[PDB]
RNA sequence: GUUAAUGUAGCUUAAUACAAAGCAAAGCACUGAAAAUGCUUAGAUGGAUAUCCCAUAAACA
C-alpha cells in the first residue's frame, strides 16, 4: 500500500509580488480542487543581486488527479516563474 | 490465460497558455511597483514546424499534451495498441509499467510511477486475453530513434478514437483528459 | 500606468476570465471525478479475471 | 436486442405551492498559510406520466 507522498513545490521568481501573485492564486487553484496545503514557507534570499523562492505545500495526490493538477499548474504559471517539484524530507 | 500489460503514457504540456496582452501590460505595471515595494542556445519554442508529420517523434506537439499510441503485433493479430508488452504475474505492474518504458520505446525518457493503481484494463476475445493499462505522469520526454520502423503515434485524445475502434479500445478516454 | 477607461473595459472582461476559470473547474472537477470513477471502474474490471494480479498492484 | 443501470446545477426526495430552493463551489480585495471578513461571478428539470421512455453506459452481447 503506498500513496502520494508530501512534494513541496518551490516557487521561484526574481520578483517577491510575482511570486507571492502566484502562491495566492496557485494556493487558490488548489482550493478549487480541495489540495490540502500546511504551509508555504519562504526561503533566504539567493545572495550572489537575489531572488525570493516560494515553498508551496502539497499534500496527497491521486493517479488521475496528478496528471491534470501539473498541466493545469503548467498553464496556471504566469511569466518567467520556475516550477518544481522535490519529495518533502 | 495469456496475460499482456500495458502502458497509457502521459506526455506533459511544455508550453503555458499564453496570456492576454492586457495581462502583460498589467503584469508590467505590477513589475514596476513591485521594485518599489520589494521585500528584501534553448530548444525552439515548436519543434512541429519543420516536420509537419512526425506524429512519430515524441515532440508532436508542445502546447498541449500528447499520449503515446504503438502498433503492436501479436503471434495471432496485429492491431493498432496503446503501448503493449508481455508481462508475467511475478512482476508488478509498476515493473511491468517500467519494462514498457524501455522494451517498446527504446529511449531515455524521464518517467516516475508515483501510483501503482490501474487506470484502464479491457478483455479482448476472439483465447482469453487482456489488457492492462497503466497511468504515469511525464516531466519530461526524451525520446530516441524518433523515425522507428513502428508507427508509434503520440496523441492524447485526438487520434485515440481514430485508431481505437472498439469500445474495448475506444474507452481509453475514460481515465484520459 | 492603466488608463481608468483600460481599468473598466478590463474589469469587465476579469469576471469574464474568472466566468471561464469557474466553469472549467466545474467540468475539470467533474471530468476528474469521471476519470476517478473510470479509475475505480479499470480497478473492478480485473479483479473480475484475477484478482491475485491487483496483489501486486495494490502495492 | 436480453438483463440492467440512469436522465432538477458538485450535493438534496428543495419544490412542484407563494420560489425552479438550500447547500457545496467561484473572482477580487485583505499579505505568514489556512480560516475569517468585504465586494462580486456561473449556473438544472437532456425526461413523461396524474413505470416505461429515448439518450447515455455496463454484464449478457
Amino acid at each position: 500500500d503506498y500513496e502520494y507522498g508530501v512534494l513541496n513545490i518551490h516557487l521561484t521568481a526574481y520578483d517577491m509580488s510575482l511570486a507571492e501573485s502566484y502562491a495566492q492564486y496557485v494556493h487558490r487553484l488548489c482550493n478549487r480542487l480541495s489540495i490540502k496545503v500546511e504551509e508555504s514557507y519562504a526561503m533566504p534570499t539567493k545572495t550572489m543581486l537575489t531572488t525570493h523562492e516560494r515553498v508551496v505545500q502539497i499534500s496527497g495526490l491521486s493517479a488521475t488527479f496528478a496528471e491534470i493538477f501539473l498541466e493545469v499548474l503548467q498553464s496556471n504559471l504566469p511569466e518567467g516563474v520556475r516550477l518544481s517539484v522535490r519529495e518533502h524530507t | 490465460w495469456r496475460l499482456s500489460g500495458a502502458l497509457c503514457l502521459q506526455r506533459p504540456p511544455l508550453i503555458t497558455k499564453a496570456l492576454t496582452p492586457l495581462q502583460e501590460e498589467m503584469a508590467g505595471l505590477l513589475q514596476q511597483i513591485e521594485v518599489e515595494r520589494s521585500l528584501y542556445r534553448p530548444g525552439a519554442r515548436e519543434t512541429e514546424a519543420d516536420k509537419k508529420n512526425d506524429r512519430t517523434s515524441l515532440h508532436r506537439k508542445l502546447d498541449r499534451n500528447l499520449v503515446l499510441l504503438v502498433r503492436e503485433k501479436l503471434g495471432d493479430q496485429d492491431v493498432w495498441m496503446l503501448p503493449q508488452v508481455e508481462w508475467q504475474p511475478g512482476e508488478t505492474l509498476r515493473g511491468t509499467a517500467e519494462r514498457i518504458l524501455a522494451t517498446l520505446s527504446e529511449n531515455n525518457m524521464e518517467a516516475k510511477f508515483l501510483g501503482n493503481a490501474p487506470c484502464g484494463h479491457y478483455k479482448f476475445k476472439f483465447l482469453g486475453v487482456k489488457v492492462f493499462f497503466f497511468k504515469a505522469l511525464l516531466l519530461t520526454g526524451d525520446f530516441v530513434q524518433a523515425g522507428k520502423k513502428s508507427r508509434h503515434v503520440w496523441a492524447s485524445k485526438e487520434e485515440l478514437g481514430d485508431y481505437l475502434q472498439p469500445k474495448y479500445l475506444a474507452q481509453v478516454r475514460r481515465f484520459l483528459l | 500606468e492603466h488608463s481608468p477607461e483600460e481599468s473598466e473595459r478590463r474589469a469587465l472582461l476579469l469576471k469574464r476570465w474568472a466566468l471561464f476559470k469557474q466553469q472549467e473547474h466545474e467540468m475539470e472537477r467533474d471530468a476528474i471525478r469521471s476519470m476517478l470513477e473510470a479509475q475505480q471502474e479499470a480497478l473492478e474490471e480485473l479483479k473480475l479475471e484475477s484478482a491475485e494480479l491487483y496483489a501486486e498492484a495494490i502495492k
